[PDB]
RNA sequence: ACCUCGAUGUUGGAUCAGGACAUCCCGAUGGUGCAGCCGCUAUUAAAGGUUCGUUUGUUCAACGAUUAAAGUCCUACGUGAUCUGAGUUCAGACCGGAGUAAUCCAGGUCGGUUUCUAUCUACUUUAAUUCCUCCCUGUACGAAAGGACAAGAGAAAUAAGG
RNA sequence: CCUCCGCAUAAGCCUGCGUCAGCUGACAAUUAACAGCCCAAUAUCUACAAUCAACCAACAAGUCAUUAUUACCCUCACUGUCAACCCAACACAGGCAUGCUCAUAAGGAAAGGUUAAAAAAAGUAAAAGGAACUCGGCAAAUCUUACCCCGCCUGUUUACCAAAAACAUCACCUCUAGCAUCACCAGUAUUAGAGGCACCGCCUUCCUUAAAUAGGGAUGGCUCCACGAGGGUUCAGCUG
RNA sequence: GCUACCUAAGAACAGCUAAAAGAGCACACCCGUCUAUGUAGCAAAAUAGUGGGAAGAUUUAUAGGUAGAGGCGACAAACCUA
């Protein structure tokens, strides 16, 4: 019955966890700062 | 249930390398007079049984050549004959399968 | 408990078994000779004989064509049956099959069998030969014979 | 006298001749078909 | 309050029962307010047996019909890695009551997940009993009414083995 | 022999059974018409559903329209196109929208071989009996009566132990509010919000069984018409 | 991207009976009453049968919204990525 939560749609991947959303906040600007200075491949999904 | 010690190898040993587990030996084992090879008394043997079957083999893709296409069983007997070899007597009226070899020995 | 059961279990039941059976026999009809399971080749000899007997009983014998048009899923094989094997073995009143063991099959070692139907056009099978009369025993055999044969 | 059954492939096996006496007898319910609107419904119904 | 709270709910029922005898029946005796039949009481006997139904979780109990009898117990109130979960035990919700309320209840009711593939021990083919009927015999006994033993025969039932 | 399916689109994944030579490396491939990717302004237009739209029927009131001027010669670019495929840690018996096929023309294989021990699962058949089983007719088989308790009813709920008598529910009742440019509401006391309760309507020892701890009957409160995988009782039939 | 509720604009509902129904029987579809299996399972909630609804307060694809001293909730202390 459970187990899949994750119905994937590029529309909602983008628009939830998008490079453009996560610089739309102040908190998302850090979020990817983060990353970076974590050094990772991928900053935003 | 699950178990509530380790079996030890002592133990362990004593059971998977008793009698009634290990491989009994064969005594049944001989030597086709025909071939050489090895063979057991009640079975046929290997090597004959493949010559066999690979000459059959060739018989049937003849056969089915012969047919061309499926549903074509003949109402009459069949006869295989081997380079150089005519239909006899009771040879006619059975139809002919043409082998490119010469006669086998072991096939009369 | 199965005293006195004759019938192998096979297949998915009685209605699959019967249908192997038959698939089985109409291979051994078409091509005179036929490696199979050991034990469904022991199944399927008596069912073999039995066409052979129906097909003696005739080509215009009503229940034997009906048990033939059943059995022999190829139709073309009842004229073949009707035609060919039956009067093979007119003179014969059984044994028309010859069933023999073959090395176990090398995908799951399983017990093998090649039947077929005697007086085939096919090679014939390396059939066991039994010991030459000319061997020692069977030569002291002989002496036996023939003394017994002169005193009594 | 004596009645051969008709020497055609089995109808409902897994084989070249199965498919072909099937589709055999889906062209045989076309041709049974009266109207021409039958005839078109069948031969256009099945959508690839 | 001595072992077990570092996965064993519990009561009944099913299944299989092992055991004690302080014996319910069947066996053998003594006494009797034992004439006989019924009984009462005590000694000995545990080989065998000791029913099925209605209500109700219910063991128990009441009731119905029987039986020769429908025994008292122990076995982790035997047995749930063999089964059931009907009461009872968590989360839900009602009636009654307590509480300002949250909530609560030795009460009543409706519902409610019962896992385990067996490593070790152990084990896995070891001369029947009883009821009824007839005969003895409606004989003994008794005034009568009632009514016996023992022995024998016939029928069954259960249990074991086929 | 089976067909739950199947073929496409969508979504998703991203080369994931094409060829070659040793799962690995190389090589190849999806070709736009299908689809996506649109629109020059300024004002100005637009009451009359859909339901075969015609009768008829409404209520919950509903998916489709331009004009008036001013601008305006370059036309076919780009991207998707494969697959045995996705979400479930898996070649997972699960989840997965739509159009046709309504059983197929498409797609598939329940049996590795043997034997036919126990125990276990599923299924079929059963002498006589027919619930005596059991907490309970659970399951199975048949196609079956009548009555109680609760809840009016359709619906909702503890996703993964409870689907119910619990929540909601039309109806009824209580309280609050005299008002506009982000909800209420582009509304205005016949309205809106909060809450209770639950439609409507009305007032003020005996029977059953042989046996019965079971069942039935002698403002609020009554009232079971209908309905119920709710909880009890039950005739008859049915059946391992 | 599950789920609770909502917003926009879509889609589905065979057949029969009755006629305009939060009607009846019953497919697809949704749900999950009871039983059995399963219990490291096919499955971190499934399978088979049986069953409730199945033109509506229905089911459902797409995008958006409400975020934790919060949301949402026909209150089950339900759900908000097992
Ligand atoms: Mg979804
Ligand atoms: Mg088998
Ligand atoms: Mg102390
Ligand atoms: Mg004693
Ligand atoms: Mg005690
Ligand atoms: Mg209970
Ligand atoms: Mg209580
Ligand atoms: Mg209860
Ligand atoms: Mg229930
Ligand atoms: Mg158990
Ligand atoms: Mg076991
Ligand atoms: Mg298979
Ligand atoms: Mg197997
Ligand atoms: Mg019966
Ligand atoms: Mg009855
Ligand atoms: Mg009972
Ligand atoms: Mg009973
Ligand atoms: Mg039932
Ligand atoms: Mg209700
Ligand atoms: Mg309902
Ligand atoms: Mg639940
Ligand atoms: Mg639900
Ligand atoms: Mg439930
Ligand atoms: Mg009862
Ligand atoms: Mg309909
Ligand atoms: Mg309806
Ligand atoms: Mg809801
Ligand atoms: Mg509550
Ligand atoms: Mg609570
Ligand atoms: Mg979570
Ligand atoms: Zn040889």
């Amino acid at each position: 019955a459970r187990g899949n939560e994750y119905q994937p749609s590029n529309i909602k991947r983008k628009n939830k966890h998008g490079w453009v959303r996560r610089l739309s906040t102040p908190a998302g600007v850090q979020v990817i700062l983060r990353r970076m200075l974590k050094g990772r491949k991928s900053l935003s999904h | 249930a699950a178990p509530k010690n380790r079996r030890t190898i002592e133990v362990n040993r004593c059971r998977r390398r008793n009698p009634q587990k290990l491989i009994k030996v064969k005594n049944n084992i001989d030597v086709c007079p025909e071939c050489g090879h090895l063979k057991q008394k009640h079975v046929l043997c290997a090597y004959c049984y493949e010559k066999v079957c690979k000459e059959t083999a060739e018989i049937r893709r003849q056969i089915g050549k012969q047919e061309g296409g499926p549903f074509k069983a003949p109402t009459i007997e069949t006869v295989v004959l081997y380079t150089g070899e005519t239909p006899s007597e009771q040879d006619q009226g059975k139809r002919i399968i043409e082998r490119d070899r010469k006669r086998p020995s072991w096939f009369t | 408990i199965s005293h006195g059961r004759v019938f192998r279990r096979m297949g998915l039941g009685p209605e699959s078994r019967i249908h192997l059976l038959r698939n089985l026999l109409t291979g051994l009809v078409r091509h005179e000779r036929i490696e199979a399971p050991w034990a469904r080749v022991d199944e399927m000899r008596g069912y073999a004989e039995k066409l052979i007997d129906y097909g003696k009983l005739g080509d215009t014998n009503e229940r034997a064509m009906r048990m033939a048009d059943f059995w022999l899923t190829e139709k073309d094989l009842i004229p073949k049956l009707f035609q060919v094997l039956a009067p093979r073995y007119k003179d014969q009143t059984g044994g028309y099959t010859r069933m023999l063991q073959i090395p176990n099959r090398s995908l799951d070692r399983a017990k093998m069998a090649v039947i077929e139907y005697k007086g085939n056009c096919l090679p014939p099978l390396p059939l066991p030969r039994r010991d030459s009369h000319l061997t020692l025993l069977n030569q002291l055999l002989q002496g036996l014979r023939q003394d017994l044969r002169q005193s009594q | 006298v004596a009645r051969y059954p008709p020497i055609v492939a089995s109808m409902t096996a897994d084989s070249k001749a199965a498919r072909l006496r099937r589709i055999e007898r889906w062209q045989a319910t076309v041709h049974a078909a009266e109207s021409v609107d039958e005839k078109l419904r069948i031969l256009t119904k099945m959508q690839f």
